[PDB]
């Protein structure tokens, strides 16, 4: 959920120095918590072992 | 039974700043603050990535 | 009625709806925009490759 | 011809040209696009500086 | 003779290494 997209806002200048900032307003909402599902605590090691 | 939820929107942000002789000199690369702009844009997909 | 809730801004423009929403954000001197703006003016032509324009080599083509 | 011909050379014909202009050449680098330091600040806050 | 040399940093350029400018990709990797 989208407030806003991704925009910059310049800021005001107190010396000699070019301020500026990038925001965004969101939230992710999940509205069914029992269809997901992780996986834990696995083991992966491509670059394995030789010997 | 029925239910009624609720959710919190929440803020992300970064700053860029950029000297004034910076501005002045011979640089390649192209212009300056296009480059500022695209790195904080970037930086701050990782960071929605990361988060999500 | 009378021009009672009228107000107008540092540059002389009048506003004569109290609904309408006045333009902000130009106490920020020597705007971002304004810079990249200026620079892409007065300095064009950045960032380019002219070193083939003071080569003294006979030879200008590449090959393997 | 009971040696090579030009049809095994395999290497030199892969690999890109690109012309020179002097006994040293530079080339710039891109490393990082900031620090990680966290992205969420709060409504109404200044977020905080970054750099490459 | 006059040679152009390696040196990189430019205070130490000397005999035709003093006559070279730098040469700069303009791409930024």
């Amino acid at each position: 959920k989208q407030l806003t997209p991704m925009m910059k806002m310049d800021l005001a200048t107190l010396g000699p120095v070019i301020r500026w900032m990038i925001l965004m307003y969101g939230v992710p909402v999940m509205y069914a918590p029992k269809k997901f599902m992780k996986y834990t605590n696995i083991k992966a090691d491509v670059p394995g072992y030789i010997g | 039974t029925y239910a009624r939820k609720a959710a919190f929107v929440k803020f992300l942000g970064t700053t860029r700043e950029v000297t004034h002789p910076m501005t002045l000199v011979n640089s390649a690369f192209g212009n300056v603050i296009a480059r500022q702009n695209k790195d904080g844009i970037l930086w701050m997909l990782k960071q929605i990535e990361q988060a999500l | 009625p009378d021009m009672v809730l009228a107000y107008s801004d540092e540059r002389g423009y009048f506003i004569f709806d109290p609904n309408e929403e006045p333009p902000t954000g130009s106490g920020n001197g020597e705007t971002a925009s304004q810079v990249e703006l200026y620079i892409d003016l007065t300095k064009p032509l950045e960032g380019a490759d002219f070193r083939r324009y003071e080569s003294p080599n006979p030879s200008t083509i590449t090959l393997p | 011809n009971l040696s090579f011909t030009d049809q095994h050379i395999k290497f030199w014909k892969k690999i890109p040209k690109q012309k020179a202009y002097s006994t040293v050449e530079q080339y710039g680098q891109l490393l990082d696009y900031g620090r990680s330091q966290g992205a969420f600040v709060g409504e109404g806050v200044l977020p905080d500086t970054n750099d490459s | 003779a006059l040679e152009a040399g390696h040196t990189v940093n430019p205070l130490d350029l000397e005999g035709g290494g003093a006559f070279r400018v730098e040469s700069l990709e303009r791409s930024l990797h």
